[PDB]
């Protein structure tokens, strides 16, 4: 937004927004650009760290380049990139507040020996000083590591506040699961942390909580994380430390709040209103103190993740180096990334791999040496540490849970007010405002350990080859003992089986043969990788990943991993089973000063102790939950990551196999040039289909393993808690009974009632909530991912704005819509429907998915009402190019669904009787895994066919809705990337159908004051007619064929003039036009008759059956309306409850 | 739909067709979803 855009690396020094300033007290100088008040960008490498460092000091996962950001071209690209990111952050209210706060957050000034500011940059000549809170540099030595440093440690810890330097890397990002890290949130993290430095609230380096149990190591060792980073970094982890009530504290919090008030006070009494100071400072201060210290502690990435709809890693996100090997991708501004973030979002952005990936330093935490019986090395695998500092030592054992207790954080930031504070111009500099910057040096220790039993990291490593030629094998021992060594380890049974079945076959020559091959390759991969089996466990039914044991070598010694896991339980999957440490408590003593109190006071004082206690219980439980997360979940998340890596390794093998075959045919075969062309385009789509299938599998292992971890809490941790708690309340119960007996000033009847009031039982501490356990893993990110990856490729919406008709796509995909300007909208079934006139009107939807291919599945559905005239075959909707793809046609009285591949194979299927000028729900389902086509009309399944004979349907990326020659209505058009089942169709159809509206015979909304004819469900072609008997007139139907009774004309009336459409439960008056207007009444015989006087008219309740879409029911005083027995012969309309259910269904036809 | 929008630092109740362009449940956080709280004997603070 209004971040300063006017800068380039060649911008001249103006001494206002572009300066050349000294770095701390060094001899070194650098150029800085002011992008916002008090906020500068210095587009070079951080000055404080040497660019070339000794090999011994290079950290794992680091990339070291001394010539990076050396050139002017690079520097500008940097400067623009940061400016771009700050613009994105400022373009959303949340991040706009963050920047505004940071801007006004200037550190507290020192006093006379008038006031001296510590936040400024010095000109080289040291006669000019520029206000700065924040300065953003490029990386230090390691060019993938962001950093946030303080100008002066003392001022960062003492409540004054200190300037903050940031080291940032806009040009590289990595993939985590299905998404790219968004540098915008990575920068927001650095910015949030600076808040701690600007306020002078930086905690001791020693204030540190347990993060991850290092379950990789033979010994007991924890990784720790400073409170600052935990609170800022977001994700799930913090939910365990930050709790209500708090089980974890430190003087830091209470003291920070204390000093903050001291400084606020110094401001209030002295600085504010002091004319010796000036607004650019005191006004900013006033805003800095509108905040509460708590607001900063409560502020973190999870909040911006949500406000910006940015995906971020949500679990152990400061330990990722251990769980993951990062692969870096280049980001170019603004081609890849702009003020709206990644072009095409974090999932589908097209980013190039960095050539730097090969320069990444690899320094394992430990190395797993796998030998054989002869003590010779088969394999050496790497395990990487998280980077965090460790122990020392065990926190849970020595931590006492305190018995005595002593959303939005940016709400109080005012953007308008802050933006009107003149910039700080005359600065009176405080001389020593900074520390000599001292670079951190780190030597990385590596452990070698030997095993005759393959670890998961071994089985993983065996799933990679650099061999251009390789063979899949299911024997791990054979793979690593290979005399080839061409073998690579694979669990894909269906794929390996298929590859073997075709081993002896004549080579692939036709394109048709390539497709048949590629398709079977795809189906089998899907079957292998998405395999799950539901099992009964201690805690329930879990959907188990079938190949898990064969992948990681876990419970793999059986012939089946699944049954062995059902047997041994969730805890059998991890290496360290007993990590718990019973926490140290605060022992229970009731004061000796209450011994003589009177009842009322004794009473209400034990009530206080009762609450403190039950709160204390809750704290203990929390402590157990944190240990679970740290000690146990950490190990299941390791399993999740390794399992996910296994899936990628396998996927890679598959793609390489496919790529080789395609590459080979293109290399030497007689296949036509443009057939090869199609093959190339098509295979690409198949490779996407393979990732989508891989993704389903990576979700499978996430649910499976998360459930397991939760089962371990119920089955293993929780019961240890319950043990500890009944020892605890057994004790408390004792001491409280002994206390009450020793009470002097109360009687014996009082003692018994009191002991009873104050006694604890197990229910007081049974806190397990399984739904809460499960909800832990639903983060903003998990949700965002769901919405980005759901099956909708097109969801058509339409509505009427004043003077405008709106049509759009809600799928959240890339769909582009182009349509005739004059297309009209009309209310359909549940919403506004598009009207196509058949002549000039058309609409078209564009999505790369729409082209289909060989291997993808999809569903098309929509509501359609056709004013049916001609029988002649006419395009309605379809996607076709080069005579491939699919089309739905109007033909005869029906539709035709057509499907045709590049080899000429066709589906041409007539769907009878769809143009009655009544709404119909069309569902078409194409399933390549089951090779099955399904076509539904309304609630019926009209076609079920094999499509094994249809191969490559690649079409354009455009679906065209033409509706040639047949004016029609189309509503709720949807495209899905998955097949549809019959349950889903029924659910879609009926759910949409009950919106409270009653419908006419055509399923259009029933209207008041509109003329209809009335028909009973049982005789559907016979309209109600009027007949007089004794000088008065009744309602019947015509069973004497052409007795020339005239169809009677009906109109529904409402007590409310403003009411237009008829709804479920409405009160109604039925009228008829004969000579005058006649209104319906009930006789004493319960036979309906037309009368003279609206006053006497009976008010009836109209309603409908949920499963009968075009029909309605009518009742009076609970008595429903139906057709009588034969009489005259005539069948009278009667109010009676004893007839067959079918006779109570009516419909109005206009 | 009736919802709210930030104008300066004020959150003003708004009718905005931007909602009608959205699919149903999106996140858990809508801005156009409301609750109607009647005075009830079961809660009973002082109005």
């Amino acid at each position: 937004m209004n971040i300063n855009d006017n800068l380039s690396i060649n911008s001249p020094v103006d001494n206002k927004n572009v300066v050349v300033v000294r770095a701390r007290k060094t001899d070194t100088v650098f150029k800085a650009f002011k992008v916002a008040p008090n906020i500068w960008v210095a587009p070079e490498r951080y000055y404080g760290e040497s660019l070339s460092i000794d090999e011994e000091y290079k950290v794992d996962g680091g990339i070291y380049d001394s010539n990076f950001l050396s050139q002017d071209s690079e520097k500008d690209k940097f400067l623009q990139a940061i400016i771009t990111l700050l613009k994105r952050i400022n373009s959303t209210n949340a991040g706009e507040k963050l920047l505004s706060l940071i801007s006004t957050a200037i550190p507290f000034p020192y006093g006379y020996i008038g006031y001296r500011e510590t936040n400024y940059l010095s000109s080289e000549d040291n006669k000019s000083f520029y206000a700065s809170n924040i300065v953003i540099f490029g990386p230090g030595a390691n060019i993938v590591e962001n950093n946030t440093v303080f100008y002066k440690k003392e001022d960062a810890e003492n409540g004054m506040g200190t300037m903050t330097e940031i080291w940032f890397q806009p040009f590289l990002t990595y993939k985590y699961d299905e998404f790219y890290i968004d540098p915008a949130i990575e920068l927001i993290k650095c910015l949030i942390k600076s808040l701690y430095f600007l306020y002078g609230i930086k905690p001791s380096d020693d204030l540190v909580i347990p993060y991850r149990l290092r379950s990789e190591l033979e010994n007991i060792e924890y990784s720790q994380l400073n409170i600052v980073d935990l609170l800022v970094s977001g994700g799930i982890d913090p939910k365990f430390i930050n709790t209500d009530p708090y089980w974890f504290t430190d003087n830091y919090f209470s003291n920070a709040k204390k000093v903050f008030e001291d400084h606020r006070n110094i401001y209030e009494t002295e600085i504010e209103g002091n004319n010796a100071i000036g607004n650019d400072i005191k006004l900013r201060l006033k805003q800095k103190f509108r905040i509460n210290i708590n607001d900063i502690w409560e502020l973190n990435l999870n909040y911006f993740s949500k406000e910006f709809s940015i995906m971020m890693p949500d679990r152990f996100n400061n330990a990722l180096k251990h769980f993951y090997r990062k692969q870096y991708y280049k980001i170019d501004y603004p081609e890849n990334y702009s003020i709206n973030g990644f072009v095409n979002g974090q999932i589908n952005a097209q980013l190039s791999l960095s050539d730097r990936n090969q320069d990444i330093i690899n320094k394992p935490e430990e190395i797993i040496n796998l030998l054989n019986g002869n003590n010779v090395s088969l394999m050496r695998s790497n395990i990487y540490g998280d980077g965090l500092k460790s122990t020392v030592d065990d926190f849970y054992s020595n931590y006492k849970i305190p018995y005595n207790r002593a959303d939005s954080s940016l709400d109080n930031v005012n953007i308008g007010v802050i933006d009107n504070i003149p910039e700080i111009i005359d600065v009176n500099p405080y001389k020593e405002n900074c520390d000599k910057f001292s670079p951190v040096q780190k030597i990385t220790s590596t452990r070698e350990i030997n095993t005759n039993i393959p670890w998961p990291i071994n089985y993983l490593q065996a799933q990679n080859t650099n061999n251009e030629k390789f063979s899949l094998s299911s024997d791990f021992v054979e793979v690593v003992s290979s005399k080839d060594k061409s073998l690579v380890y694979s669990f894909l049974s269906n794929v390996m089986f298929y590859l073997d079945s075709i081993k002896d076959n004549s080579p692939i020559d036709t394109d048709k043969k390539y497709y048949l091959w590629l398709r079977e390759i795809f189906r089998n991969y899907s079957f292998d990788i998405t395999a799950t089996q539901e099992i009964n466990t201690n805690c329930g039914i879990n959907k188990v990943v079938t190949w898990f044991g064969k992948a990681l070598n876990i419970l793999n010694t059986s012939d089946s991993f699944v049954e062995e896991f059902q047997n041994l339980g969730a805890i059998s999957l991890i290496n360290k089973k007993e990590n718990l440490s019973m926490p140290i408590i605060e022992s229970y003593e009731i004061p000796n000063d209450m011994l003589g109190l009177p009842l009322n006071d004794l009473n209400e004082k034990l009530f206080n102790i009762y609450s403190k206690n039950t709160a204390y219980f809750k704290k203990i439980y929390y402590n157990f939950l944190d240990q679970w997360w740290t000690q146990y979940y950490s190990q299941y998340f390791d399993l999740i990551c390794m399992a996910k890596r296994s899936v990628l390794a396998q996927e890679t093998l598959i793609k390489r196999i496919i790529q080789k075959k395609l590459s080979y045919l293109i290399g030497n075969s007689n296949i036509s040039s443009d057939n090869l062309a199609l093959m190339n385009l098509t295979t690409t789509n198949t490779l996407r289909d393979i990732s989508n299938e891989s993704q389903i599998a990576m979700n499978n292992v996430d649910s499976f393993l998360n459930n397991a971890a939760i089962c371990v809490f119920e089955s293993n941790i929780y019961p240890k808690f319950i043990s500890f708690m009944e020892q605890c309340i057994n004790n408390i119960n004792i001491k409280t009974k002994e206390f009450i007996q020793k009470c002097t000033n109360i009687n014996e009847d009082e003692k018994l009632q009191l002991i009873n009031q104050n006694v604890f039982n197990s229910l007081d501490f049974e806190f397990l909530n399984i739904q809460n356990m499960k909800s832990l893993f639903s983060s903003e990110t998990a949700l965002l991912i769901k919405e980005e990856t759901w099956p909708y490729e097109l969801v058509l919406y339409a509505f009427k704005e004043p003077g405008n008709n709106v049509i759009g796509d809600a799928s959240g995909k890339n769909t582009s819509i182009e349509y005739s300007k004059d297309i009209g909208l009309v209310y359909g079934i549940n919403s506004d429907a598009l009207y196509l006139n058949g002549s000039n009107q058309s609409i078209s939807f564009s999505n790369d998915f729409f082209e289909n291919g060989l291997t993808n599945s999809f569903s098309i559905y929509f509501w359609l009402r056709n004013l049916g005239k001609d029988t002649i075959k006419s395009k309605l909707i379809g996607s076709k190019e080069d005579n491939c793809g699919w089309e739905i046609y109007f033909q005869d009285t029906g539709l035709v669904f057509n499907m045709i591949d590049s080899n000429g194979n066709e589906k041409n299927i007539y769907l009878s009787d769809v143009s009655n000028n009544s709404w119909h729900y069309i569902t078409i389902s194409v399933d390549r895994l089951k090779e099955q086509l399904l076509i539904f009309i309304d609630d019926n399944l009209v076609a079920n066919e094999s499509i094994k004979e249809i191969l490559n349907i690649y079409s354009s990326n455009i679906i065209s809705l033409l509706s040639e020659n047949n004016p029609s209505y189309i509503e709720g058009l949807t495209i899905l990337n998955k097949p549809t089942t019959s349950q889903e169709v029924l659910s879609n159809y009926f759910e949409v159908l009950n919106n409270s509206y009653i419908r006419d015979s055509n399923e259009e909304r029933l209207e008041y004051n509109k003329t209809y004819q009335l028909y009973n469900y049982v005789f559907s072609d016979k309209p109600i007619c009027e007949v007089k008997q004794n000088n008065n007139i009744y309602l019947t139907i015509n069973n004497t064929n052409n007795l020339n009774l005239q169809a009677s004309k009906f109109k529904l009336l409402s007590i409310n003039p403003n009411k237009q459409y008829v709804q479920k439960l409405d009160e109604v008056i039925i009228s008829v036009l004969d000579n005058m207007e006649k209104y319906i009444d009930i006789s004493e015989d319960n036979r309906l008759q037309l009368i003279d006087n609206k006053n006497n008219a009976k008010k009836m309740i109209i309603s409908n059956d949920i499963f009968i879409s075009n029909c309605l029911t009518l009742s009076y005083n609970g008595k429903y309306i139906c057709l009588s027995m034969k009489d005259e012969n005539h069948n009278w309309m009667i109010c009676n409850n004893d007839m067959s259910k079918y006779l109570y269904l009516w419909s109005f036809k206009p | 739909f009736i919802g709210f929008h930030q104008f300066n630092n004020i959150a003003k109740l708004v009718a905005s067709n931007w909602y009608n362009r959205q699919i149903e449940r999106s996140s858990r956080t809508l801005g156009c979803s409301w609750e109607f709280i009647p005075v009830d004997d079961g809660w009973g603070e002082r109005p």
